[PDB]
RNA sequence: AUGUUACCGCAAUAGUAAUUGAACUUAGUACGAGAGGAACAGUUCAUUCGGAUAAUUGGUUUUUGCGGCUGUGCAUUGCCGCGAAGCUACCAUCCGCUGGAUUAUGGCUGAACGCCUCUAAGUCAGAAUCCAUGCUAGAACGCGGUGAU
RNA sequence: UGUACAACGGGGUAUUGUAAGCAGUAGAGUAGCCUUGUUGUUACGAUCUGCUGAGAUUAAGCCUUUGUUGUCUGAUUUG
């Protein structure tokens, strides 16, 4: 089920795409090859939405959300924001976040129940995550790395971390998650696992340079075969 | 906003304090002009102070803060508080795990890995 | 090129676009007067560019468009020595602007310009209709004689400008009959030019070096604005009821209560200058030509200083009341 | 999108004004270089009499109105309703009318009291002699 | 200067015609065992050149426009705060990668000569060559049309 | 001898940043006066507040003008 996909001669996937259980966000830049690749995958089941966030092709690092909600930063323009609201149904919640940093896919990683955040986030966004996403919030670093989304990929299946994560840290964090963890490489040695690939409960999409041992790791810990 | 011979900050957590640009990669060739770096530019930069292991060696570095007012495509003239760059490979893959301070939107659009290690965009 | 000055300040059109005789009889160029420059917000629709579906801010030049009126025609027959007008045909009633144009001392002349020509419609038109049927018979190409409504313009010169326009519709006889109906009547650019048209500009540049004829090509028309519209400065996004006239007006020019053309980019010449707007010499298909632009917001602030409002109602709404 | 000037509170537009961004990612737009250089010198708009920090801090105009309840940046977006659009247009025009009326009538309170104090002060220039 | 004058024009002729690169896609395909990896098209920007331009950005001269400073008749625009207007600038913006026939040269298939060959048939690229197109100027002793006298 | 022109005047737009002058209990304090104060008050008091986006400039190459006021002519050349 694991599908290698490339966007504009770049192996990075979570940079330009945002994947939940119930929708997918794609960029508008370059060509429709990357969008048709998800259409081959996702199809008519979940809506796949072309979007920019403050005029960017980069949207998965800009956005952090679950099946129930989607958080966008302050700089999101209301033309884009109204297009997202007309695009996504009532079951998905959208709200701009008035905070210092803008990149959310680096700073908030989550699933439908548990979110790890930046441990030095403001308290208002820490409120808003458990309000909109309806998830449990934990201030945590994955192996002392304060960016928690690019270094740790989550679903309701399981979780994947970068290889510098200690096994003590994996158990320390999976007790909070209640889903298992594996130190994994992606895109041939790139430690950035959250932007190198996206995952939801039935699909994991990664770059072309993600090797077959790495695909076996993802296919095991996120259970891509039924 | 930065010509050849410009001290800029170090916004990653690698250990360098300041980055001294000695060459600009991908600049034009006109007599008596200076190769000028700006936002979203990978230039050769030397470390002046910090860890001596990062000192005495040039590294490629992408500039994330410029502090000279540019014209963005949407109508705004804007500039950061200071000059800042982050050192990386020529492949654009970051050395630092977390990049502190605001990172430019064009620069994060240019490099996927810098945006992967960007905490603050603009 | 040797940089010698322009002959006339009204620059010549040396070449016209190609005649299609399958299209209806219509003009090929226009003469307007440039008011000034401003800045336009619009969205870019350019796949292949990173700025696709993104707000762009663009410099434009606006030329005041008074409606142009036709007062004559000129047919050229082919000779082996080149094009030569066998005759020109005038209408009867011509304004003091145009009769002023023939004169150097209009203020003290007895204004005797086209007196005995008016006796040529005192008759049935026999000589004149003979000449029209001659230009039907001979004279393979047709140029019409047009002048502007310069009294409807903040120009201090009351003397309007006459020009020839090659008429690239079909049927030379229908062409000269078309001009015959269009004698002393008006033509607006809305029947000639349209939105998104790639046009060329023929104008004498700013003297100080300068004062040279220049033809700058491939400029997309952004707005064919109508004079009766009070929403000239408006968009479907910019729902203000405001004109294209700047706050305080165009600098050193006046205003535009007439029609106008807002065209992309820059243009040779200065303000208060006569400029020929010609349609393109070929069908450009560059996708910079085919672009159906969609505006968002129009700057109408002061260029007499650092402006800070768009309408004066906005000015009073922010500043409240005053002592005065 | 219209933003306010940081130093004037004046509406900022595309092409108009300079933005400064500090290290804590806080954008500050200035409608002109007078505002921008005034910010460069670390000045207080409460000191400068013309800008609206002083005028809304001073009481020349009213500063809180029930008409102001309508203008607010909303982070949760609303799905498109075409039929609400013209009602919001009528609301903006009508509420701006009411705001200018309340502001002028608020200034109408100011000019009546000088009659009373001029009466009370020209009694002092008469009753002493 | 060619009776005059005025406008609109024609064109004998003179010159003039944008440099270089990479971003998608065609593509991870043709191809290659793999390693790896095209190109014609179709889109997008960059360099350089040329011509314009002040909406904006920035610089600059004439400001003696507003407010303020420091004095001893002065400060080579006395200084400063905040600003015009003009000039100018890939420091700011826009527009212009015009088409054919050719020389040398580099080739293809291919006999004449069963090997062989850019040539004999045909044909691809390629000079500031020639023509077309456009632009700029217009014979000051080139011309035409038209007005009133 | 006319939507004619021009000197004013007016309106618009922009610049600078609260003009002069009035009032005070606002003013760090010093004397002064008693009704020795639970702000008792009178004089000096750089400054501050209200009158006050006030006041000043505004085309000399900004725009407009149902207002006023004056104006309109000589020398040379051609069939
Ligand atoms: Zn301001």
């Amino acid at each position: 089920m694991a599908t290698r996909t490339q966007f504009e001669n770049s192996n990075e996937i979570g940079v330009f795409s945002k994947l939940t259980n119930t929708y997918c966000l794609v960029a508008v830049g370059g060509s429709e090859n990357f969008y048709s690749a998800f259409e081959a995958e996702l199809g008519d089941a979940i809506p796949i939405v072309h979007t920019t966030i403050a005029g960017t092709r980069i949207i998965g690092r800009m956005t952090a959300g679950n099946r129930r909600g989607l958080l966008v930063p302050t700089q999101t323009t209301d033309q884009e924001l109204q297009h997202l609201r007309n695009s996504l149904p009532d079951s998905v919640k959208i709200q701009r976040v008035e905070e210092r940093l803008s990149a959310l896919g680096n700073v908030i990683c989550c699933n439908d129940y548990v979110a790890l955040v930046h441990p030095d986030i403001d308290r208002e966004t820490e409120e808003l995550i458990s309000d909109v996403l309806g998830v449990e919030v934990f201030r945590q670093t994955i192996s002392g790395n304060i960016l928690v989304g690019s270094y740790c990929s989550l679903s309701n299946q399981g979780g994947l971390v970068h290889p510098q994560t200690s096994v003590q840290d994996q158990e320390e964090l999976s007790s909070l998650l209640q889903v298992p963890l594996v130190a994994g490489t992606v895109n041939r040695g790139s430690s950035v696992v959250g932007a190198g690939m996206v995952v939801n409960d039935y699909l994991a999409v990664t770059g072309l340079d993600t090797t077959a041992p790495e695909l076996s790791v993802i296919e095991s810990i996120f259970r891509l075969q039924d | 906003g930065l010509p050849v011979g410009a001290i800029m900050n170090c916004a990653d957590n690698s250990g360098a304090r300041n980055l001294y640009i000695i060459a600009v990669k991908g600049s034009g060739s006109r007599l008596n002009r200076l190769p000028a770096a700006s936002l979203g530019d990978m230039v050769m930069a030397t470390v002046k102070k910090g860890k001596p292991e990062l000192r005495k060696k040039v590294m490629p570095a992408i500039v994330v803060r410029q502090a000279k007012s540019w014209r963005r495509r949407d109508g705004v003239f804007l500039y950061f508080e200071d000059n800042a760059g982050v050192i990386a490979n020529p492949k654009g893959e970051m050395k630092g795990s977390a990049i502190t301070g605001p990172v430019g939107k064009e620069c994060a659009d240019l490099w996927p890995r810098v945006a992967s290690n960007s905490g603050v965009v603009v | 090129l040797p940089r010698k000055r322009a002959a006339s300040i009204r620059a010549r059109v040396k070449a016209f676009p190609k005649d299609d005789r399958s299209k209806p009889v219509a003009l090929t160029s226009f003469l307007g007067y440039k008011a000034g420059m401003t800045t336009i917000v619009r969205d870019l629709d350019r796949p292949g560019s990173k700025f696709h579906k993104r707000e762009v801010v663009e410099a434009v030049t606006v030329v005041d468009t008074p409606p142009v009126v036709v007062v004559g025609v000129v047919g050229y027959v082919e000779t082996p020595r080149g094009l030569r007008s066998l005759t020109t045909v005038w209408a009867e009633h011509l304004s003091d602007e145009v009769k002023r144009r023939f004169y150097k001392n209009w203020y003290k002349s007895k204004k005797k310009a086209f007196t005995k020509y008016s006796a040529k419609y005192a008759q049935d038109g026999a000589g004149i209709e003979r000449e029209l049927a001659r230009i039907k018979k001979y004279a393979s190409v047709v140029r019409v004689l047009v002048h502007t409504q310069i009294r409807k313009t903040p120009l201090a010169q009351k003397k309007a400008h006459l020009a020839e326009i090659q008429l690239n519709g079909g049927s030379i006889s229908e062409k000269v009959d078309w001009a015959r109906e269009h004698f002393e009547k008006t033509v607006a650019v809305d029947s000639v030019f349209e939105q998104n048209e790639m046009i060329d500009a023929i104008a004498v540049t700013k003297g100080h070096r300068g004062y040279h004829s220049r033809t700058s090509i491939n400029h997309k028309i952004y707005r064919v604005g109508k004079g009766d519209d009070e929403a000239n400065g408006a968009t479907s996004f910019d729902r203000t009821k405001k004109t294209i006239t700047p706050m305080g007006g165009f600098v050193h020019y006046g205003e535009i209560k007439n029609d106008f053309i807002m065209v992309k980019g820059c243009i040779p010449g200065n303000r208060k200058r006569i400029v020929t707007l010609r349609k393109s010499l070929y069908t450009n298909t560059s996708r910079k030509a085919l672009e159906e632009v969609s505006l968002k917001w129009i700057d109408t602030a002061s260029k007499f200083g650092k402006g800070r409002f768009q309408t004066p109602a906005e000015k009073h709404a922010f500043m409240g009341t005053l002592k005065k | 999108r219209i933003y306010q000037c940081h130093f004037c509170s004046s509406p900022c537009y595309p092409g108009h004004g300079i933005m400064f961004v500090r290290n804590d990612a806080k954008e500050f737009r200035f409608c002109r270089s007078k505002c921008h250089k005034a910010f460069k010198q670390r000045r207080n708009p409460r000191k400068l009499k013309w800008t609206k920090a002083f005028r809304k801090a001073a009481g020349k105009e009213l500063a809180v109105d029930s008409t102001l309840t309508f203008a607010q940046r909303r982070n949760v977006p609303v799905r498109y309703n075409r039929e609400l659009v013209a009602t919001t247009l009528k609301a903006m025009a009508r509420i701006e009318e009411i705001r200018q009326k309340r502001e002028r009538a608020f200034y109408k309170n100011r000019m009546r009291g000088n009659k009373e104090k001029d009466f009370l002060r020209d009694k002092k220039l008469v009753e002493s002699n």
